[PDB]
């Protein structure tokens, strides 16, 4: 009864697409989406955007429990995210692409976030990779907002500026899950999709797609 | 054509007042002087219908006061138009919290298509969000909140034409108010270029100056003048020609000027700072004391004007001996002028040593028309420029001015112009007597159809095959006996004026016989 896809890896599963993840004091599984090329595959998508059919302007209770097609653009959810990230320690990995066709990724050793109640606060180590030399996340974490939730660590109401919801410190440097911005637009645009260490904080991005897979593997 | 200064009393707002005066140096009329809030150069700026009261400490300028205290929506950026012949003409500045969280270091920065520039703040009142930058009120970019620099800096290399206007600084959960800001200048064509396609070059403006994109003249820092800015200007003097004086007794500290849009803004030369509160290290004095003394054989250097050469060497830096230039001065114009109405050859004439030649000497129409030599004489001193106008008409009355503009100052004069129309009587002569070899005739001509006063009147007369005429007229009736026998004649009054143009047509007539 598997609860990821590195597990849909080990079971001899080595090409990428659908498959359904069931979750432990889950009852009722979610269909996602398992990357099994990257590095060593066995990669479980939490979040993928490639062309802005899909808007990330939404709510808490949206943001719960994910939205969004695994096939297309998506959201796994955070009560399932944190309740994948329980079972075990999990690494996780981002990766982007910009308008001029130019990959790039940061991976993190360590990633957890705490509950409903803990506000699926974050908490990264480690942080790899060639998009920049530092963590355009904020590691040590504050709390998790969205539109009807002032909960970062700003006096503003950060929700409400960059458009969706997401890490907010007092507006960390980053937003995957901002403002889709087409070709042309994609230069100068603010509550775009954004990643300060690798492209600059006016980009908004072509093709971002978090991921994560246990460290042991 | 047009001289509008912007004068800014303190572009940082505190608990007291501040002030707008925008000055224009005209004459009959006054052009209205508009004074709006700058709506284009930074959206979003909150609308309030500005008073602008008129001043009264110089012949014409308009003046926008708010009281202290109520320096409320006065954050943003602000406008004067002054106008010309269907020719505008504004400047820019801005107003901003002395607090805010930021200070822009200047107000504005003239630079030249495809250089470098480092458009800065200082960092003054630090919270624990993030540094943000925004341009014509669009979003750029930002500043991650633990990593906030001291001097918050914006580099844009090879800086184009459409990338420019002004400049926001704020700490990112604000208004777009208590921000701070700065006015950045690109000009079409890199420094010294000038033209419409940047193959021209421009006077070589030293002390600071500008040269205009268009033009290829020079717009002078304040107390400065020439084509080439070299003028030493009077003691708390500015402008065009130098002719206007600073009110305060300390003189400009605490004047922030404001000039046409190729230069932009910037203190009295003599006054380092953001609010030119600050006198000026020595061996430094152009406008905000950018200028470093040179002096050659060390002569004394002045915050205001330069070097103080010894008597008989002139020169930016002592540089020279010769005689000392002297600036030209318009001579042998009158006060007044009156002239009938057709082709039109004007006559400018100006002394000084710099000498004009006719490049530097021109007339500007009351509409505000440039106009230049069509020919120029000259003599052992002064120079002489003529112009010419197709025809002057009775609408063209007004006031005209010289403009010579010579490489160590400029000079203007005027004349008042009341172009008169020419008579033309009103009704045909009527005849008094007839007969085998004569007429008589009443001349009409006391209904006349212009104006002026009558000098000549002349008879006009033909039979029906040729023209002829004649006879200088002095008695209102007229007999012309030597006649024919049997023709038909045509007569036609002809009245005359003040010199030039004073022919002007006739028209009445009869016709008779034997």
């Amino acid at each position: 009864p598997f609860r990821d896809c590195a597990d849909v890896y080990q079971a001899g599963f080595n090409k990428s697409g659908i498959y359904t993840i069931y979750i432990n004091n889950m009852p009722e599984p979610k269909k996602v989406f398992c990357n099994m090329d990257v590095n060593g595959g066995g990669w479980t998508v939490i979040q993928h955007r490639e062309d802005g059919s899909l808007d990330f302007q939404r709510g808490w209770k949206e943001y719960k429990m994910g939205f969004g097609n695994p096939s297309g653009e998506y959201w796994l959810g955070n009560e399932f995210i944190f309740a994948i990230t329980s079972q075990r320690q999990y690494m996780l990995r981002i990766e982007l692409m910009d308008w001029e066709g130019n990959r790039a990724y940061s991976q993190y050793d360590r990633f957890h976030i705490g509950n409903e109640k803990q506000n699926y606060r974050l908490y990264l180590k480690g942080h790899t990779g060639t998009a920049g030399k530092q963590s355009s996340l904020i590691l040590h974490g504050a709390d998790f907002s969205t539109k009807d939730a002032d909960n970062d660590n700003c006096m503003c109401k950060c929700a409400l500026m960059l458009t969706g919801g997401w890490w907010f410190d007092a507006c960390g440097p980053s937003n995957l899950n901002g403002m889709f911005y087409t070709a042309g637009q994609n230069h100068g645009k603010l509550n775009g999709i954004k990643w300060h260490y690798f492209k600059g904080p006016s980009y908004s991005l072509r093709s971002t797609t978090m991921m994560i897979r246990p460290l042991d593997f | 054509a047009m001289d509008l200064i912007l004068i800014n009393s303190l572009p940082l707002v505190s608990d007291a007042e501040t002030s707008l005066t925008c000055i224009a140096s005209g004459w009959r009329p006054h052009e209205p002087i508009t004074i709006g809030r700058d709506f284009e150069a930074l959206m979003n700026q909150h609308q309030d219908p500005l008073e602008v009261t008129q001043d009264v400490t110089r012949e014409w300028a308009k003046k926008v006061v708010w009281k202290r205290e109520k320096a409320s929506k006065i954050n943003g950026a602000y406008f004067c138009e002054g106008r010309v012949r269907g020719e505008a003409i504004r400047i820019r500045t801005m107003k901003m919290r002395q607090q805010a969280s930021f200070l822009p270091a200047t107000l504005t920065m003239t630079v030249d298509k495809g250089d470098n520039v480092n458009i800065s703040f200082k960092k003054v009142l630090i919270k624990e969000e993030d540094a943000v930058i925004y341009k014509n009120g669009s979003f750029i970019h930002s500043v991650p909140r633990h990593e906030v620099p001291d001097i918050l800096e914006v580099h844009l290399p090879h800086a184009q034409p459409q990338d420019a206007g002004v400049y926001s600084a704020r700490y990112i959960g604000g208004n777009l108010f208590t921000s701070a800001f700065t006015r950045l200048i690109v000009r079409r064509c890199e420094a010294q270029k000038w033209g419409p396609e940047c193959n021209h070059l421009c006077t070589a403006c030293m002390n600071n100056g500008v040269c205009h994109e268009d033009t290829g003249e020079c717009i002078c820092p304040p107390g400065f003048m020439g084509r080439t800015c070299e003028k030493a200007c009077e003691l708390h003097t500015f402008g065009r020609t130098c002719k206007e004086r600073c009110s305060g007794q300390e003189g400009c500290k605490s004047y922030v000027f404001c000039l046409p849009d190729p230069y932009g803004c910037s203190c009295a030369t003599g006054w380092k700072g953001l609010q030119c509160n600050e006198a000026c290290h020595p061996g430094f004095y152009g406008p905000d004391c950018k200028l470093r003394c040179s002096c050659n054989n060390g002569e004394m250097c002045d915050r205001f004007q330069g070097c103080l050469c010894s008597p008989g060497w002139q020169g930016l830096q002592c540089e020279r001996e010769g005689i000392p230039r002297m600036t030209p001065k318009i001579v042998d114009l009158p006060d007044h002028i009156e002239v009938n109405s057709g082709k039109f050859n004007p006559i400018c004439k100006a002394s000084g040593w710099p000498l004009p030649t006719n490049e530097e000497m021109t007339l500007v129409k009351p509409d505000g028309t440039v106009l230049h030599p069509k020919d120029f004489n000259h003599t052992d001193h002064f120079s002489v420029a003529i112009f010419t106008i197709h025809r002057i008409l009775p609408p063209d009355s007004g006031v005209w001015v010289c403009s010579v503009n010579t490489v160590a100052g400029m000079v203007e004069k005027p004349f008042n112009i009341s172009v008169k129309v020419l008579p033309k009587p009103l009704n045909a002569p009527n005849v008094i007597d007839t007969g085998h070899n004569f007429a008589v005739i009443n001349i009409s001509s006391e209904p006349y159809f212009g104006d002026g006063p009558i000098k000549s009147k002349k008879l006009l007369y033909k039979p029906v095959n040729h023209y002829e005429a004649w006879q200088h007229i002095q008695v209102t009736n007229e007999i012309v006996t030597l006649n024919y026998l049997e023709p038909r004649t045509e007569y036609e009054l002809c009245v005359q004026l003040v010199r030039r143009g004073e022919g002007g047509e006739g028209h009445p007539g009869p016709v008779r016989r034997f």
